[PDB]
């Protein structure tokens, strides 16, 4: 069972700022890492996925790298509609699991 | 359309069981995984299970004794069902569409309360 940690747990930004996000795996996941914000009172939406593919209409100012046991977002100037929450899960065998999440707050 | 929808108990009381239902439409769940998801209160993802397209399954290691994923081909719907509920069960349960290593469409998910 491969646990994920994400840091920073919360992150205070300004609109147009760029940050990175991180997800570290207690094992190697190879890869199969994806990516999903989640607005309050909505569901999780995928944004990324097998570490660097951007899910279907997510704005190019999204990108993840990684690999092995350590995995990144990073969002190039923020837009007042990426404040929320961030979350990595694996795919790798089973179970999943998600990272703990990161919150982005204005 | 992709659709997913859940429909739960609403509030239970510790030690009953809880049975949740996700209805898919849109799709065929011969063709695809659906998971299940929950979010306990100001808290973060947790990933439960899930059941693939030929009828396999998989749980949480933590949970598993207490968790069951079925489905019905034929009615479009995907079970979770969760025996002797703790009141740190109180969370909003989520299914969502596994193809590809990822989850590309969730429902809206369902609220459940632990308490009496």
């Amino acid at each position: 069972d491969i646990v994920l940690t994400q840091s920073p747990a919360s992150l205070s930004a300004s609109v147009g700022e760029t940050v990175t996000i991180t997800c570290r795996a207690g094992g190697n996941t190879h890869n199969y890492l994806a990516w999903y914000q989640q607005k309050q009172g909505k569901s999780p939406q995928l944004l990324v996925y097998y570490t660097t593919t951007l899910a279907a209409g997510v704005p190019s100012r999204f990108s993840g790298s990684g690999s092995g046991t350590q995995y990144s977002l990073k969002i190039n100037s923020l837009q007042p509609d990426d404040f929320g929450s961030y979350y990595c899960q694996h795919f790798w065998s089973t179970p999943r699991s998600f990272g703990g999440g990161t919150k982005l707050e204005i | 359309q992709v659709q997913l929808q859940e429909s739960g108990p609403g509030l239970v009381a510790p030690s009953q069981s809880l049975s949740i239902t996700c209805t898919v439409s849109g799709f065929s769940l011969t063709g695809y995984g659906v998971n299940w998801v929950r979010q306990l209160p100001g808290k973060g993802l947790e990933w439960l299970g899930m059941i693939w397209g030929d009828g396999n399954t998989a749980y949480n290691s933590a949970l598993k004794s207490r968790l069951s994923i079925s489905k019905d081909n034929s009615k479009s719907q995907v079970f979770l069902e969760m025996d002797s509920l703790h009141t740190d069960d109180t969370a909003r349960y989520y299914c969502a569409r596994e193809r590809d290593y990822r989850l590309d469409y969730w429902g809206q998910g369902t609220t459940v309360t632990v308490s009496s």
